């Protein structure tokens, strides 16, 4: 009964998989574009102050322009700090933009994904049950 | 700040987060009384 | 960690009440208040000595 | 009528014969009776000619009956004249003598078990000493290569100190070199995000250290045709047997 | 015996909450506006600089 | 990290497959345009103040 | 970080042997060859 | 700090760490046994 | 971090006192030995270069 | 419930329902009489005499 109850959970969790694994797809295609211009961002702003100040115009004009971008950079990182209301970290935001990106395609297709989280769950527990069913210690 | 508002309105707590551990305490018994009854497999402790 | 320990997936976050606008509308008028009041000490060290 | 028990109590929303309160009713699921909390509902109003509950074939149910008793199914609440039709939200010796055997047995059982775990704790770690002896040394060479790159990164914070230490204060100006010694610390943090996006790391120390060991170790084993399946399927397997024989004892 | 058990002790915690909840929000009130405050500090500093 | 609690060795951590001339050619393109982008808005905005 | 879950005190953290003597014939003269170098380096680029 | 003080104090910590864990051992295989589900002592 | 794992709430911090004005009764005399020392070792190196 | 409840309370509940009545007695088969103590599992075994 429980080994026939476990292939029934499974046979309910196969076929609503590929359109979550798409969606999958989806957010990590929305998020390594953002995770990449990221570092195309500051390629920019390298390039902004590189060819001007060191042999097309004076030092002594962009360094308050420098200071004031490296502070603005430190109100930046607070005010992700504000609205989001944790730490930012390079692999604690993308994980959430990721995540939020994921529940923006849940909607787009909405493929039940609170039927999906709920029925995630029973299998694993009948999982760990059919394991402690077969404990080689005490006969069964 | 919570410490602050609840010497301001008199607000007793050592009996709230008792109240909550005894609440607590039966919902983790309760946990390990589902196994044995609808699973029929030992309990552990 | 994104996917939880029994594989289901971790429930959505909040935004909080038109942040952006609120955090630009309390950002801005701060910096007109410290160059108010560097006017005001500007005045204030300069005629008095 | 409303059975709710979200707020863990079922709340009843509850009005009278000919009145106007819809009141709301909290009461016990199972140390509460009904006709005690039908003293409660009768004792505020006024229209008791008739309080009663019904079973839906006209049945009147016992007073002292139970509440989870009762909302465990359909039943006719009955005040003075009119209907309220009532819906909710909604082999044991076999097992008891597979217990009693299983006590009769495992005395045995167990004593069998230990006397053949052994022998298999014994032979694998019978197994594990020359793969242990080549994994030993194949650890020690990476650990070496993973010895000399913190030594470097110090290293090259030496030079880099010494190349701006001469030239900032001999032969150029501190004025054009504060702009070349501003850009390498914006191309080092430029570094410190693409090795995240690179490596999927946070660039913290004792983490990278440990990313750098990993390519050294599982390249130098490869190029020495080491097994390394073979290797952590023995600890596997005996960490395994400890933990099942540690479960014998207490 | 447990179910019975932690029915009294959920019958007594609705009216001790009641006081927690006002303390509660009576306290985030200072926390977030301490956070735009210490936003502030930070917005006022680039202005008086500029 | 190595120290698995079994005593095992870790699976090898998965690297970017050619993906150093990703950041190099996302750099380097980049570096260039913001390189261009600040001689043609300087030179068109003094000149016409 | 003091006591362990049942409050035994930890075992003694290692320091390695003599390891300061060892940092520091490291930090000294990489100091002075990338001040000395830098010489050779600007000397060519002041001859082109 | 705390091992040079216990080493010019000259007291124990061998008997300090083996014993206080036989204190949490013997009051973990205790509170197991008085567990109110597991009926040993009426 | 606020409330415990139970529900329950996490009790007061403990406050070392004059800690408003403990960081000061280091930071002010110590302040004026670094204000005092590096004038001194101008006046030093003054005379012997 | 089979697993709380006795002939002793069953019995003191159906005196409570009433005031009229004043005798009750579960017998057996038999002539004997069950006490007020007997679990009602061990009473709804066989047919019995109210």
């Amino acid at each position: 009964e429980l080994i026939e109850r476990l292939e029934d959970l499974k046979e309910q969790l196969a076929p609503l998989e590929k359109v979550r694994i798409e969606i999958s797809r989806k957010a990590e295609k929305r998020t390594t574009l953002v995770l990449w211009g990221g570092l195309a961002y500051m390629a920019t702003q390298f390039g902004i102050l590189a060819r001007l100040t060191w042999w097309e115009y004076s030092w002594d004009i962009m360094e308050p322009v420098t200071y004031f971008i490296t502070y603005g950079s430190a109100m930046a990182m607070y005010a992700y700090f504000v609205m989001t209301r944790q730490e930012y970290v390079y692999p604690e935001a993308r994980d959430r933009q990721y995540l939020l990106f994921f529940h923006k395609g849940a909607k787009k297709s909405r493929f039940d994904l609170e039927k999906y989280n709920q029925l995630k769950d029973a299998i694993a527990q009948a999982e760990m049950d059919l394991k402690r069913l077969r404990d080689p210690l005490q006969v069964h | 700040f919570f410490h602050k508002g609840a010497k301001k309105s008199r607000f007793d707590l050592e009996k709230y987060n008792q109240l909550k551990d005894a609440i607590a305490q039966a919902e983790m018994d309760l946990k390990r009384l589902r196994d044995p009854l609808q699973v029929h497999l030992p309990l552990r402790q | 960690v994104i996917v939880t320990r029994s594989g289901a997936i971790l429930p959505k976050p909040v935004k909080m009440s038109f942040g952006l606008l609120r955090v630009f509308s309390i950002v801005i008028p701060f910096l007109y208040v410290g160059t108010l009041i560097s006017k005001n000490f500007a005045a204030l060290l300069e005629e008095h000595d | 009528v409303t059975v709710v028990y979200q707020n863990g109590l079922p709340v009843i929303s509850v009005r009278l014969p000919s009145r106007r309160e819809r009141c709301q009713f909290t009461l016990k699921p199972i140390s509460d009776s009904v006709g005690v909390f039908l003293r409660q509902l009768q004792e505020e109003d006024r229209g008791i000619d008739r309080v009663a509950i019904y079973s839906p074939d006209g049945v009147r149910v016992a007073a002292s009956t139970g509440i989870d008793l009762l909302l465990l199914d359909d039943f006719k609440l009955v005040i003075n004249d009119l209907t309220y039709h009532v819906r909710p939200p909604k082999n044991d010796v076999k097992t008891l003598v597979q217990q009693l055997y299983t006590t009769l047995c495992i005395e045995q059982h167990q004593l069998n078990k230990e006397r053949e775990l052994i022998e298999r704790l014994e032979d694998l770690k019978e197994q594990l000493a020359p793969l242990e002896k080549v994994r030993i040394e194949i650890s020690r060479k990476a650990e070496k290569r993973t010895t000399l790159v913190l030594w470097g990164g110090l290293a090259y914070m030496a030079t880099q100190f010494g190349i701006l230490a001469r030239l900032t204060w001999w032969e150029y100006s501190w004025d054009i070199m504060e702009p070349v010694t501003y850009f390498i610390t914006y191309g080092s943090a430029m570094a410190m995000y693409a090795y995240f996006v690179m490596t999927r790391q946070e660039y913290v120390y004792p983490e990278a250290r440990d990313r750098q060991y990993l390519l050294f170790f599982h390249k130098g084993a490869k190029k020495s045709r080491f097994d390394l399946e073979k290797y952590n399927q023995l600890k596997d397997a005996i960490a395994q047997a400890e933990m099942d024989l540690k479960r014998l004892r207490d």
